[PDB]
């Protein structure tokens, strides 16, 4: 991050979502490796 | 020979691909790389993904 | 020291030894303002 | 080429040149737009 | 182990004896000694060896800055004596020693730049009060003033630290002969330990510099030859060889370059 994209990132975060949201927002987390083991390593993008 | 052995026996513990997907170059170059670790505790699900991200960077037309 | 300055004070240390101990049997500026008006003054402060 | 009053971007100059980039991040106050971020010295030149 | 390209027998023993036995060389310049970057060329004039040496020298940069990031010694041990000296002898003589001047000029001057001081004017006041103390004016020889008998050994091993920067050694002040007393071998060390150790800590950023600059400028002449070809083989050699470098980045690089040397050996033509 430069200096100013972490400055921005503050702000954006903690001043440009919570205003306009009024507190309508939730952190969230995600298993990546169970997400694309579902999704994909399916048959059309294994199969050669 | 024991060898080709480990390789196929990784081959199945990847995904249970077939023999015609293992002729595929990004498997014929990689199952040899994966015969040299799995037999560490390291996973069975890091495979799966890295086979999955090099057979992305292998097709970008 | 960049406390000091920015509220204008020189004299840059207290001198925390003797000096002091000196200072708390009792001292004054020692610099009177050479102009002086109308006599006395002092402002005391609450913060609030 | 930083070389006058204005002209003299400074978070432009940075992304362009690493040798500035490594200069603000160990100074960061000279990153404003408003005065003077040094500019090198035989430009610098402010009373003339 | 100690990967190199299509590269001979020879020249792989004089690239790893180089390499180890740095340190013990002079003038660590790998720009300016030629014997060892003409040294790993890969022969038969152009054709055999254009994109064969972009790799070889690619490998030699990246590990002449892996054994200098390896095996650079702690100069902070210089700079721990020079705030021994700096802050217990010429404090204590400036405050509690008496007759000089006051708190704030002269312990913020010692103070000031603890972190990255290259300054000069300072070095030439405390010069100016050594040679107040000693016997003459000027300040023609300031380092070791009132005695010229070490000047040109101490010039010497200046010279011979900006050459080898990686092993250096600290002369002495002598004790028996000076021309004051423990105050005036306390400002001769406490310069000459200043001038040691910004001349370590400038002629090692200027060799990594070189070193990074060198890695950066050979990437994308080897990015632009092997773009065109579209084996996968090829496409993983760039990915590999696209991967982007800084000076922590180098030693885990060196370790992936390592795995992966036997992949892109094939994936060269």
């Amino acid at each position: 991050p430069s200096n100013e994209n972490t400055i921005l990132s503050k702000i954006f975060y903690f001043c440009v979502l919570p205003a306009l949201s009024n507190n309508k927002a939730c952190g969230a987390g995600v298993n990546v490796k169970e997400l694309v083991l579902d999704l994909f390593y399916t048959e059309p993008f294994i199969c050669p | 020979k024991e060898e080709e052995k480990k390789k196929q026996q990784m081959l199945t513990g990847v995904l249970g691909l077939q023999p015609t997907m293992a002729n595929h170059p990004v498997l014929g170059v990689f199952l040899p790389k994966y015969a040299k670790q799995n037999g560490g505790n390291v996973d069975k699900t890091a495979f799966r993904l890295d086979l999955i991200r090099m057979l992305a960077l292998h097709r970008l037309n | 020291t960049w406390i000091r300055h920015h509220v204008g004070i020189e004299k840059p240390n207290p001198s925390e030894g003797e000096a002091l101990n000196i200072i708390t049997f009792g001292g004054i500026n020692k610099n009177p303002p050479s102009i002086l008006l109308h006599g006395q003054q002092a402002i005391c402060e609450v913060i609030l | 080429i930083p070389f006058h009053r204005f002209f003299s971007d400074p978070g432009i100059c940075g992304t362009m040149n690493a040798d500035i980039q490594v200069f603000l991040n160990t100074f960061p106050h000279y990153q404003r737009n408003d005065g003077g971020f040094p500019l090198p010295p035989p430009l610098a030149l402010e009373f003339y | 182990s100690i990967p190199f390209a299509w590269l001979d027998r020879d020249k792989v023993q004089r690239l790893t004896n180089f390499l180890s036995n740095l340190e013990n060389l002079e003038n660590v310049d790998l720009r300016e000694h030629p014997y060892v970057t003409n040294s790993c060329v890969v022969r038969e004039g152009e054709d055999v060896d254009e994109l064969k040496t972009l790799y070889n020298t690619f490998i030699l940069w990246l590990m002449y800055h892996y054994v200098l990031s390896k095996r650079k010694p702690d100069y902070n041990a210089i700079w721990q004596d020079i705030t021994k000296l700096q802050n217990v002898v010429n404090e204590y003589l400036k405050s509690k020693g008496l007759n000089k001047g006051n708190f704030e000029n002269m312990f913020t001057n010692k103070e000031k730049f603890e972190s990255q001081f290259s300054d000069i004017h300072r070095a030439l006041l405390r010069l100016g009060n050594s040679i107040r103390w000693g016997s003459n004016v000027p300040i023609d020889t300031p380092y070791v003033n009132l005695t010229a008998e070490d000047s040109s050994e101490i010039e010497n091993n200046l010279q011979d630290a900006e050459k080898n920067m990686l092993w250096y050694t600290v002369y002495n002040i002598n004790d028996p002969w000076d021309e004051n007393g423990y105050l005036v071998t306390s400002i001769n060390k406490l310069v000459y330990l200043g001038k040691l150790f910004v001349t370590l800590n400038q002629s090692w950023s200027k060799l990594e510099k070189v070193a990074m600059s060198q890695i950066v400028t050979t990437q994308n002449h080897l990015s632009g030859h092997l773009r065109k070809n579209e084996n996968f083989n090829a496409v993983y050699s760039q990915r590999v060889l696209q991967t982007p470098l800084t000076g922590q980045r180098v030693e885990s690089f060196l370790k992936i370059i390592t795995s992966d040397y036997e992949i892109i050996k094939s994936s060269l033509e």
